[PDB]
RNA sequence: CAUCGGUUCUGGCGGGGGGAUAAAGGCCCAGGGAAUGUGGCUCCUCCGGGAGUGUUAUAGCCCUGGGUGUAAUACCCUCGC
RNA sequence: AACGCGACGAUACUACCCGCACGUUGUAGACGUAUAAGAAUAGGCUCCGGCCUCGUAUCCUAGCAGGCGAUUCCUCCGCCGGCCUCGAAGUGGCCGUCGGUAAUUCGCGUAUUGCAAUUUAGACACGCGCGGGAUCAAAUCCUUUGCAGACGACUUAGAUGUG
């Protein structure tokens, strides 16, 4: 049978909301892609939608497992992390938790 | 000394806000004072200041020299 | 940059701030971090000038009750490393909490780590950074001259893991030369039209 | 065999010769043509 | 006097050395004119091993094993063209194993996903005699 | 250091079976029941596998040896029992010597000998809670002191704003845990003689 | 500044034998093989000529360039060592009470045993352990003289330098008690 | 007054100790070792004789 | 003091009735634009000449581009510096492929060596040596030596600061 | 998702103009010169290489003038896609 | 260390262990969550031929989230058992049985989830169940003791006995 693996996504991982020294904006998250080193590499997933995925308590319609959704919107700094912007910002909880960054919508 | 066995208390870098204020406070002040016996001064000062020169070590010196005594030349023929 | 279950961490030749600012960032990031050979990481400078700041350090504790609240004085190089990664991480919080429960700090190599891959951080790697003729110290040796227990017994472990790792090596010598010549068999009977077409595609 | 006297006793130190990193550098030739421009232009 | 000495031998920045630069280009050594910057000529037909003549910063080099003979100090481009002709430069650089390194890295990023699976399937093919060949030789000692 | 294994032998005393009970009248007295049979299936096999283990991987090996506390006058049943090192020899040496000796009591007189410098470690006599003057040695305040004269004046004149844990309080005396030292045997007499 | 290259050269005898690998230096002659680890010192080694060691600093600043001159000096004296040897004669002189020298070799180290009694009616043995390779023989030539003989220039020194530092005279005039064990003579065995 | 801590006075007594109480001590140890030790004496998997198992984490769960 | 061009700036006084042709004075001036190259033009003339900005003009600013800026050559340059103690004439020497790299590298040099800013330095003379004689700085005598040649002991190896972890030890033999 | 509008971030491509009508540079033509002196010759050697002589020879370089040439390219400005 | 750790003894139950049967059970966050030389860095590696900037590497990687049947191959993987082996916080090697398995090729099936919507898929821990195997324990109050003690706490004794 087959012993190969079924990802279409790039792994990421959010790091933080948009912030100064003091004052944070949790309109504006902060994504490390995994393997996206600098602007160049950053501006391939510009407009990339990205999903977080956890789990709750309550089964609702059949599921356990929330989604919240959001886009890649411009690059941030030098290294490669990129800007994105959710329908809900991301928990606070969740800084340093794993994001998914589909290869959608595509312009190849 | 026992320095490195046994060290002493340390020295603070960290500066207080008084200390600051007092410092730059008394830096003006010294300046304001300096400017008024610079005002006052009775010292002689030369109208014009003694020119160092050209480096001995300055490869082109001598030709230089020699330029200078055609300017003069030309000079006092022009005049 | 890749994501890793857990980054095990050869700590030999290795600065300690540097090591310690990397290691912070990758944990506050979500990345596991266990480092190993803690007593064979380096400080720069005279060895005098790190045994004189730890002996700066013994002399802070609470005058009033040296039992509580004081700054207590941890000896072993793993606690030397794990004191310079705390100092660098919001460890009062609750993320900082979580972050500084991503690491794991060992005198030595214990198993399994022994026979797991160990990787260097080229950044803060001392024939990397430092000037030659500049001077360096090492974490083992002021843990010992401070009140550390156990140099000799890290180093008789090390000494077996070290005999049984040549073992190991001679092991893996004679793998390497028996798959070398697997594959210069193998050359003569695979097809033609897959050599040139592997070579040309570039493997 | 060395026939002088050392004067702190190692007597087996070889003959130093003079530190002069910069040796090398420019001729005795070149030296001398340059006093000769040097003491002129002075 | 039995002397046996086991040291470093560094390559050695000189004229007539052959420098490979960050983008894949070569170029000849004309001038050194620190113990940081040399000035450099890459006087190539092939385009992708070709250097304009300028200052070559050291850092931003590496040495090569090639070192062009009795090149003169100071040879301007048509000099140096000759020199490297004559020499065979680009022969020789085609035959180091930092070339080869270099096209098979091209040959790698130039596939595509079709590529990939063809290179997938053949190399399972070849694994599969390797793992003949490796069993074989396992079971006879 | 770290224990590794631990071997017992196949029979043991009730006065020591004694020391792993609270209620020994009321128990079942089950203690090393078990472990008695590992001596018996596959001919000692367990038994051996941790004496070779402790032969091969320890590097100190203790017995472990219990009072008989019935030949005492004391109205405790209930025995004591310690761990006493071996020193000398190899390990595999001490591990012999320990499977020789169990079962088997030892009198004082093959470890310690007449004209020997040894240490006595011991619990002190209990004095409960005792004010300062008794417990450190302070001088007592003059007569009809207000507020109390055993006591210490000043605990703290000076900064910091604190009690320090050098200042004597009044607590408990007595009952520490003490280890006194180069204490001489004079005489190690036998309970057999008559005349000692 | 710094230098772009900086030179040294050694010169080695027919009779003897040099092994430099990563800068830990092996010299061998009749005498025996003295051994010294010298990668505190960054210093090239190559073999320049026939009998002649070259030493090399490439941008080094001056104080590097200097190292060298200790580096040569330090070979030279491994060299001579294992050569001709370094050879120490010392003389222990006394006022009233006779400073009595017992020398011992001592099994199962193999080092020698300098015992030194009566160093100004003292009733105490001092004891003096020499360093390995260093051989102590009381005199016959000369009266109340220690040679101490070797291949190490550095043990056979510190090793008079411990026996000069054993005997000090404490809490008294310097000017009217001379008693002690001084350094002779120093040189070559051969 | 020399301390307890001082060089001298543990030079002292590590001659005293090597020269002086070390015979008396070892013969002591001799005599009480012999009387002691005269009380003393008076498949690998399915034997024992190899050493199989016995009938917090240092790593992280995966 | 940045990427620099050397300027021919040619000014003059404005012409009146009793001087119909005012003398043009030229100067060559380092300087990153035009805009400072005037402004230190007008500042040395206020120096020099007593002429002044509101009573004078500029006549032409030109770029000098170097004659052969592929050639390596020796530079002497001539300065005096401001510091504390008062100004010092300081000559030195600078192995550059112009004569804007040569002021470049004089200016890094004397901020490195002297914390010297750019307002406290008079560039008096930038000269090319015409002959390897002409050479005296031992830094500039020992490159200039015959058949030049060194190797580059411990060198880094270039290794990229996103590639955080690396699998081997890197050597510094290459 | 597609087609638009507003604001904005970012990537690439095709032109035009300027300056010493960039400065260089390649290939030619005509002069001039030198060494960190190529070949040749002489003298030493550890036979590995040094030292001396002199101007292109069995390498080359530097300075000036001219042609290709309204050359290319950099930098700056600018018209668009 | 009362929120550090080890060894050992006895463990009644709804307690313990084995199998499979799943969770409106949880977890700072699975998705190939693959990869052991040591050592030096003014030197190393090796198959002894040579090689070393470079993990831009190596292994693995196709089939209904991967079916059924052949052609074909003896390659790879897993559970058990035996013998060894592994103590730094203990686990790997070989052999054997059994089960699975495109390195080559082919046939039948996939639709309709309607143009995307986490790809509900992993590990550990916890719990509820059966079907079996194994085992019949302690502590505290109470009375007593005075080696102890403000009270708690502590040393003792209370089941037939040297009580």
């Amino acid at each position: 049978p087959s012993e190969a693996g079924h990802r279409l996504y790039v792994k990421g991982r959010h790091l933080s909301y948009q912030r100064g020294r003091r004052n944070t904006h949790p309109k504006t998250s902060l994504i490390k892609i995994e393997g996206v080193d600098d602007t160049a590499a950053a501006n391939f997933y510009l407009g990339k939608r990205v999903a977080y995925v956890y789990r709750a308590q309550k089964e609702v319609r059949g599921t356990k497992i929330r989604v919240i959704w959001g886009k890649i919107t411009r690059p941030h700094g030098n290294s490669g992390v990129v800007r994105a912007k959710f329908t809900h910002p991301l928990p606070a909880r969740s800084f340093g938790a794993s994001v998914r960054i589909m290869l959608y919508p595509s312009s190849i | 000394a026992g320095t490195i066995n046994k060290p002493k208390k340390p020295t603070s870098k960290r500066k207080t806000t008084r200390l600051r204020a007092k410092i730059s406070k008394r830096a003006a002040e010294k300046k304001r004072k300096e400017r008024k016996l610079a005002r006052k001064n009775p010292e002689w000062r030369s109208k014009l200041k003694k020119d160092p020169g050209i480096p001995n070590l300055f490869p082109y010196k001598e030709r230089l020299l020699q330029q200078i005594e055609e300017e003069r030349i030309r000079r006092k023929e022009e005049l | 940059s890749s994501f890793e279950s857990v980054v095990v961490i050869d700590g030999k030749g290795h600065l300690l701030g540097r090591l310690a600012s990397i290691v912070a960032k990758q944990l506050l990031s979500g990345q596991k971090i266990v480092v190993v050979r803690c007593e064979a990481l380096n400080i720069s400078g005279e060895f005098f000038r790190a045994k004189l700041k730890y002996h700066a350090y013994l002399r802070k504790m609470t005058r009033y009750n040296p039992t509580r609240g004081g700054p207590f004085h941890f000896r072993a190089p793993s606690r030397i490393f794990y004191k310079a990664v705390r100092g660098m991480i919001p460890h009062k919080t609750a993320r900082g909490a979580a972050a500084l429960e991503r690491l794991k700090v060992f005198e030595g190599v214990p198993p399994p780590y022994d026979k797991k891959k160990k990787m260097v951080v080229p950044q803060a790697l001392r024939v990397l950074r430092l000037q030659p003729g500049r001077k360096y110290c090492t974490v083992g040796r002021l843990s010992h001259e401070v009140g550390w227990k156990y140099q000799d017994v890290v180093a008789r472990l090390e000494e077996r893991r070290k005999a049984k790792g040549a073992a190991y090596y001679e092991r893996k010598k004679l793998a390497a030369r028996q798959l070398s010549e697997a594959k210069k068999a193998a050359a003569a009977k695979v097809d033609p039209k897959v050599s040139e077409a592997l070579a040309a595609y570039g493997y | 065999k060395n026939l002088g006297m050392r004067k702190n006793g190692q007597v087996w130190l070889p003959a130093k010769k003079a530190f002069r990193p910069t040796k090398g550098l420019t001729s005795w030739e070149l030296r001398v043509k340059k006093r000769q421009e040097q003491a002129a232009m002075k | 006097a039995e002397i046996n000495v086991e040291a470093t031998s560094w390559r050695r920045v000189e004229v007539g050395r052959v420098l490979k630069l960050e983008n894949g280009s070569l170029a000849a050594i004309v001038e050194i004119i620190d113990h940081k910057r040399v000035l450099a000529d890459g006087p190539s037909s092939d385009p992708k091993l070709a250097t304009p003549r300028g200052i070559v910063p050291l850092s931003r080099a590496l040495l090569t094993p090639i070192v062009i003979p009795k090149l003169p100090r100071g040879a301007r481009t048509g000099a140096v063209k000759k020199a490297w002709e004559a020499y065979g430069v680009d022969a020789k650089w085609k035959e180091t194993n930092w070339a080869k390194k270099q096209l098979q890295q091209e040959r790698r990023q130039s596939l595509t996903d079709f590529d990939r699976f063809k290179v997938m399937r053949l190399k399972k093919q070849r694994r599969f005699e390797e793992r003949k060949a490796l069993a074989k030789i396992k079971a006879a000692a | 250091l770290r224990s590794l294994t631990t071997v017992w032998a196949e029979h043991l005393s009730d006065e020591v079976k004694r020391r792993f009970y609270k209620n020994w009248y009321k128990s079942k007295k089950k203690a090393f029941t078990k472990y008695a049979k590992k001596y018996a299936e596959n001919n000692g096999a367990s038994i051996t596998r941790e004496l070779e283990r402790i032969k091969k991987y320890c590097t100190v090996v203790r017995v472990l040896a219990h009072t008989q506390i019935r030949k005492t006058p004391l109205k405790q049943k209930k025995a004591h029992l310690m761990e006493i090192q071996i020193n000398g020899g190899s390990v595999a040496d001490k591990v012999e010597f320990g499977r020789s000796l169990f079962e088997k009591p030892v009198t004082i007189d093959t470890i310690f000998e007449k004209d020997e410098m040894i240490d006595v470690i011991a619990v002190t006599k209990g004095h409960g809670f005792v004010g300062v003057t008794a417990r450190w040695g302070t001088k007592k305040l003059p007569r009809k002191t207000h507020k109390g004269l055993r006591k210490v004046a000043c605990i703290g004149a000076w900064h910091p704003s604190h009690v320090q844990w050098t200042v004597a309080r009044a607590g408990q005396m007595g009952y520490h845990h003490r280890t006194s030292v180069n204490h001489k045997i004079y005489r190690i007499g036998k309970g057999d003689d008559e005349a000692n | 500044m710094r230098y772009i290259h900086s030179e040294e050269t050694i010169p080695v005898p027919e009779n003897v034998k040099v092994s430099i690998k990563s800068r830990l230096v092996t010299v061998e002659g009749p005498r025996g093989k003295l051994q010294k680890d010298l990668s505190h010192i960054a210093v090239n080694f190559s073999v320049v000529k026939k009998g002649v060691i070259g030493l090399e600093i490439h941008h080094g600043s001056r104080k590097d360039v200097a190292a060298l001159r200790t580096v040569r000096t330090i070979i030279n004296n491994m060299i001579i060592g294992v050569t001709k040897g370094f050879k120490y004669k010392m003389r222990y002189v006394y006022a009233h009470f006779p400073i009595n020298v017992n020398v011992e070799k001592n099994a199962e180290t193999g080092c020698y045993e300098v015992e030194i009694r009566n160093f100004i009616g003292e009733k105490i043995v001092r004891k003096v352990v020499m360093a390995p390779g260093v051989e102590v023989e009381i005199s016959k030539a000369q009266k109340d003289e220690l040679i101490l003989s070797g291949n190490s220039l550095e043990a056979v020194s510190q090793s008079a330098a411990d026996i000069q530092q054993i005997c000090k005279v404490r809490n008294k005039d310097i000017r009217k008690f001379l008693d002690g064990i001084y350094v002779s003579e120093k040189g070559n065995i051969v | 007054a020399k301390s307890a801590r001082a060089s001298r006075i543990k030079e002292n007594h590590q001659r005293f100790k090597k020269n002086i109480a070390g015979p008396v001590e070892a013969a002591r140890l001799e005599r009480l070792s012999a009387k002691l030790m005269a009380i003393a004496q008076a498949s690998g998997v399915k034997s024992g004789k190899s050493i199989g198992r016995k009938d917090s984490s240092i790593v992280f769960p995966m | 003091m940045g990427r620099l061009q050397e300027y021919q700036v040619i000014g003059r006084h404005l012409p009146t009735e009793a001087n119909p042709n005012p003398a043009l004075y030229r100067m060559r001036i380092f300087a990153p634009n035009e805009v400072v190259a005037k402004s230190r033009f007008w500042y040395f003339l206020r120096g020099l000449k007593k002429v002044k900005k509101a009573t004078g003009e500029i006549v032409s600013v030109n770029v000098i581009s170097e004659k052969h800026p592929l050639k390596v050559k020796n530079f002497g340059i001539w300065l005096r510096y401001d510091s504390r103690s008062g100004t010092h004439n300081m000559y030195k020497e600078y192995r550059e492929t112009s004569r804007v790299a040569a002021v470049e590298a004089m200016y890094a040099d004397m901020a490195a060596r002297h914390r010297a800013r750019f307002r406290s330095i008079h560039i008096l003379k930038v000269v090319e040596l015409e002959k390897t004689e002409d050479v005296k700085r031992p830094y500039i005598k020992q490159l200039v030596a015959k058949n030049l040649s060194f190797p580059l002991p411990h060198r880094v190896p270039k290794i990229s600061t996103k590639k955080i972890f690396s699998a081997k030890r890197p050597s510094t033999f290459s």
